[PDB]
């Protein structure tokens, strides 16, 4: 038969989901960033845990070790490119200081809210899922889309959107036709 | 010793004018000496940028007095023609104010320039 | 004293892109 | 306009470049990549239009068929410039651009730098700092309201408030070794590019123009060997994009003209 | 208006043809039919329509290309 | 450590013996070379940085100074023309400084050369 | 005059939004002794547990208790005096370390408490927003820390 | 779920004001005094033992 196609899980359930502090933290995160459910927080936590475990393992190694240099430089480059890590904090020690809020900060929903295209994180989510937001020339309908530093200045309304210069949506032209009639 | 002090160098001026332009697009910029004065009274200013070539310079010298009472960083740029262009308006600007917003998209850039102005002072 | 044929010259591609617009 | 063609390239303040076909009266494509307003644009016979994005201080060359773009950035610093010398102004924005060649172009910035560029190199190959000189120092009678003159002089802060002229216009005759620059200095400067296309020098000046040189054009007539060149420049009392520039003494609205002959 | 571009052009005398990737920009249009693309390619390359073959066209997400 | 310095001292001595049989010892460039050796010889951040761990410059300068004086003495003694006031006028400021150096070995060479120039 | 201590601004109900990496950990006397028993390094054991830099802190009371333990616990006193371990001054008469740790966490909601004492752990659990670290099994364990 | 968590968070924000004082942008307009009154005999400071 055909060769297998690989897959993986992008999240893991926390150790003790019922800690009251954990529930309150999840409440605050979901409210601040307009997340749908706890699975999104678990996904971001899983990714950040992998990153910080890798950084800790590299820090264990001796300085100038080829594996440490190579893999740590790659990790720092990726984190700086996605915007989570600042340009002035290009060290693994600052990689260990990262938090889930830093990754939620780069989601397309938060960026769309902050750039002023939307009046709320939930308005930003509705705009993104309704095909009104374009990063560059591409329409992106994924709220979890992680924006890079270069892409940040290219978020705008899509050319096809009613808010981006196209004709009015069905509701507007329907009401106009009724009013004219 | 000169009344307009501290005056930012060529390298620092461009970074200040960079942040001013981004703040203008994000509606985080208050243009004009009068509007800058109101922000200081309300305590909603990150820092104040003034033009050192104002004719006369005295019509914006109340802002340093308000800034130093309120512990708000302030800096002078050589040209008001350049400041007005960066502000996004069609006229020269002698003073401008960056509005405080911890939920802004250009927070890191603002604090970067804010630190260097504090070092300058 | 240190003890120490040419490959075929590369060719610019014969064909290039062509562009047209209509309507 | 693309030379000898109906294809038009339009640069817009929404950070995009639009391409049209005038014969078909239709829009074709939008180009993305600039982080600030695309202030100027230039084109030659090829489809390789070049653009400058003002405050982002980047010049971009667009290969429309290949759907790829080349990014050019100045990256000059007064600290290194001064140390190597042992007034230098940091670049604020690139406002003008013209294509000398399908593989070369020149740009003008608000710090008075005229830079020569090559498609091979991302950095400039040659730069001409403070091309049009420094602006007149502000009057000491206007800087301050003090009665004592010495107090007014101190507010001038020596030479720290001096700023350079902007390159408001910049035009290069296509596929030639000569280009013309403009500002509100009061003269049009004519430059000549070296044969190896690695440098340029000041050929001469034309001081008839007084005011802001918004745009420059050149037209030629006569036999192939003997050609007369007419330089037409629109002159204005204010900058095209805004009213920032202080009123220049003697500036007028008109069309500056200069007919130049060749002999040798 | 609709724009047609050919890239990665390879001349293949083994099969006696030219192979290329066709990028079609069709703003404000659903897509371009294979017949119309064949017509325009025939005009561009100065060949009979019967000698032109086009296949495997996928529209980009969001449309327009 | 001290044993390694005793090794380095022996190696430098072998180099000095090598110069004695080098043709350059007869030239004036050595005097310049000795001159070159003489003038050559004369919280919040830590809150974040991970820490996982629970001055030989003076000795370097003395080593170079000792090498310079020894090389100078051998060259002048072997080549009599270099034993002149004009050639060795510039080294006097170094000799007085060498006389006040803490190390005895370099001072001993300083006394050795001074006896040559007496 | 009546006193009702203000609820810390670092607490969002039961969630402490102040304790973030790098962490500050208060070391109890028993924590060092148990750590030596399990062959767990203080700095690395904490870094492995929290996957972050940890800044251990020893107060005067805990240092006093270690000195009073005697020559049997000489190794603990040497580890406690590692330069990476910073010191906290005390301005209260009693040397009882349990009350000192409890009062510090009440004053400031910025510390993790590292201890294995059942009595002290029970008191800290009643204080909201105080992560509690202990050595169990082969390595350290952290209870009330959402970021883990 | 997204709407439910939105209402839950804004509900918790209201309750936080009752638990403790929260910064709300500072002074807006002329200072009109303490609207809810001043209690002379109550202290909210955290006392060091
Ligand atoms: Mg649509
Ligand atoms: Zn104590």
């Amino acid at each position: 038969p055909r060769a297998p196609r690989t897959y993986s899980k992008t999240y893991s359930t926390p150790k003790r989901p019922y800690e009251s502090s954990r529930l309150d933290a999840e409440l605050k995160l979901a409210g601040e960033f307009g997340l749908k459910n706890k699975k999104e927080i678990y996904r971001i936590s899983f990714q950040l845990s992998k990153i910080r475990r890798a950084a800790r393992d590299l820090l264990t190694r001796d300085e100038k070790d080829p594996k440490r240099l190579f893999e740590g430089n790659a990790l720092i480059r990726r984190l700086v490119r996605v915007g989570v890590l600042s340009e002035d904090k290009k060290k693994l020690d600052y990689v260990l200081a990262l938090k889930v809020e830093d990754f939620l900060e780069r989601r397309l929903q938060t960026q769309v809210y902050k750039l002023g295209l939307a009046k709320s994180v939930h308005h930003a989510r509705v705009l993104i899922t309704q095909r009104h937001i374009a990063v560059g020339k591409q329409i992106v309908n994924i709220p979890s889309f992680m924006v890079r530093l270069d892409s940040e200045k290219h978020i705008d309304f899509a050319p096809t959107s009613p808010f981006g210069g196209a004709r009015p949506g069905r509701v507007a032209r329907r009401n106009a036709a009724r009013k004219a009639e | 010793n000169p009344k307009a002090f501290p005056l930012a160098d060529a390298a620092l001026t461009q970074q200040i004018l960079d942040v001013v332009q981004q703040a203008a697009n994000l509606r985080q910029l208050k243009k004009g000496a009068n509007e800058a004065t109101k922000t200081l009274n309300r305590g909603i200013s990150e820092f104040i940028i003034m033009a050192a070539d104002c004719e006369p310079i005295e019509i914006l010298l109340h802002l340093p007095l308000l800034c130093e009472d309120k512990n708000v960083p302030y800096v002078f740029v050589p040209s008001r023609v350049a400041l007005g262009r960066a502000c996004g308006v069609s006229r020269p600007v002698i003073a401008a104010s960056i509005t405080t917003n911890d939920a802004s998209a250009i927070k890191t850039q603002i604090y970067a320039v804010k630190d260097k102005i504090e070092t300058l002072l | 004293f240190d003890p120490s044929p040419r490959a075929a010259k590369k060719r610019r591609p014969a064909a290039k892109g062509k562009n047209l617009s209509f309507k | 306009f693309r030379k000898n063609s109906d294809q038009l390239y339009a640069s817009c303040a929404d950070f995009k470049i639009r391409t049209y076909s005038i014969n078909q009266f239709s829009q074709l494509e939008i180009l993305y990549g600039h982080h600030d307003i695309v202030e100027d644009i230039s084109a030659l016979a090829m489809e390789r239009c070049v653009t400058v994005g003002a405050r982002d201080r980047t010049a971009m060359l667009w290969k429309i068929p290949d759907e790829t773009r080349l990014t050019f950035r100045g990256g000059d610093e007064p600290q290194k410039l001064l140390r190597r010398w042992m007034l230098f102004f940091c670049e604020g924005s690139i406002d003008v651009v013209s294509m000398v060649d399908d593989f070369h172009f020149i740009t003008g910035s608000d710090n008075g730098n005229i830079c020569l560029w090559s498609l091979a190199k991302k950095k400039p190959i040659f730069t001409e700092r403070i091309a049009h000189g420094i602006l007149p120092e502000p009057s000491f009678n206007d800087i301050s309201g003090e009665t004592d003159e010495e107090l007014r002089k101190r507010q001038l802060q020596g030479k720290k408030l001096l700023q350079p002229f902007w390159i408001t216009s910049l035009y290069a005759i296509p596929y030639s070794n000569v280009f013309i620059s403009g500002s509100w200095s009061g003269s049009l400067k004519v430059w000549k590019i070296s044969d190896n296309l690695r440098s340029f020098e000041l050929l001469g000046e034309l001081s008839g123009a007084k005011g802001v040189v918004t745009k420059i054009q050149v037209v030629e007539s006569g036999k192939h060997g003997k050609e007369k060149f007419r330089i037409l420049a629109s002159i204005a009392k204010e900058h095209r994009l805004g009213r920032w520039i202080a009123n220049v003494s003697g500036a007028r609205n008109g069309i500056y003209s200069a007919v130049i002959d060749q002999t040798g | 208006a609709v724009t047609i571009r050919t890239r990665k052009v390879i001349s293949n005398p083994l099969l006696a043809r030219k192979q290329f990737v066709v990028d079609v920009l069709h703003p404000n249009r659903a897509n371009v039919s294979k017949d119309e693309l064949r017509e325009k390619l025939a005009e561009v390359y100065k060949a009979e329509k019967d000698a032109v073959s086009v296949f495997g066209f996928r529209t980009q997400f969001g449309g327009g290309k | 450590n001290l044993r390694n310095q005793n090794k380095l001292s022996e190696l430098l001595r072998r180099y000095l013996l090598g110069l004695n049989h080098n043709s350059d010892s007869e030239s004036e460039s050595i005097l310049k070379f000795c001159h070159q050796l003489f003038q050559e010889s004369e919280e919040k951040e830590d809150f974040f940085l991970v820490n996982l761990e629970s001055s030989n410059s003076l000795l370097l300068n003395s080593t170079l100074q000792k090498f310079a004086l020894d090389l100078l003495r051998n060259v002048i003694t072997r080549h009599r023309s270099f034993l002149t006031v004009s050639h060795l006028e510039g080294f006097i400021p170094f000799l007085r400084d060498s006389l006040l150096s803490e190390n005895e070995g370099v001072v001993i060479s300083t006394l050795r050369i001074l006896i040559t120039l007496i | 005059t009546r006193n009702i201590p203000q609820v810390s601004s670092a607490l969002f109900f039961q969630y402490n939004q102040a304790i973030k990496p790098p962490y500050q950990v208060l070391i109890d006397t028993n924590f060092i002794n148990f750590s030596i028993q399990k062959k767990v390094d203080i700095v690395r054991g904490m870094m492995d547990c929290l996957l972050a830099k940890c800044n251990p802190l020893i107060t005067d009371c805990v240092m006093a208790e270690l000195e009073k333990l005697g020559p049997k616990y000489r190794i603990a006193l040497k580890l406690a005096r590692d330069p990476r371990i910073k010191r906290l001054s005390c301005s209260h008469k009693g040397t009882y370390a349990d009350d000192c740790l409890v009062h510090r966490v009440l004053q400031h909601k910025c510390y993790i408490v590292a201890t294995n004492d059942a009595g002290l752990k029970q008191r800290i659990r009643k204080i909201p927003g105080i992560p509690l670290m202990s050595v169990g099994g082969h390595a350290y364990v952290i209870e009330k820390l959402p970021d883990v | 779920s997204r709407v439910k968590k939105r209402k839950k968070y804004q509900k918790a924000q209201k309750k936080l004001k009752s638990v403790r004082a929260v910064y709300s942008g500072g002074q807006s307009g002329v200072y009109e005094g303490e609207k809810t009154g001043i209690k002379k005999g109550l202290t909210r400071s955290v006392k060091f033992k």
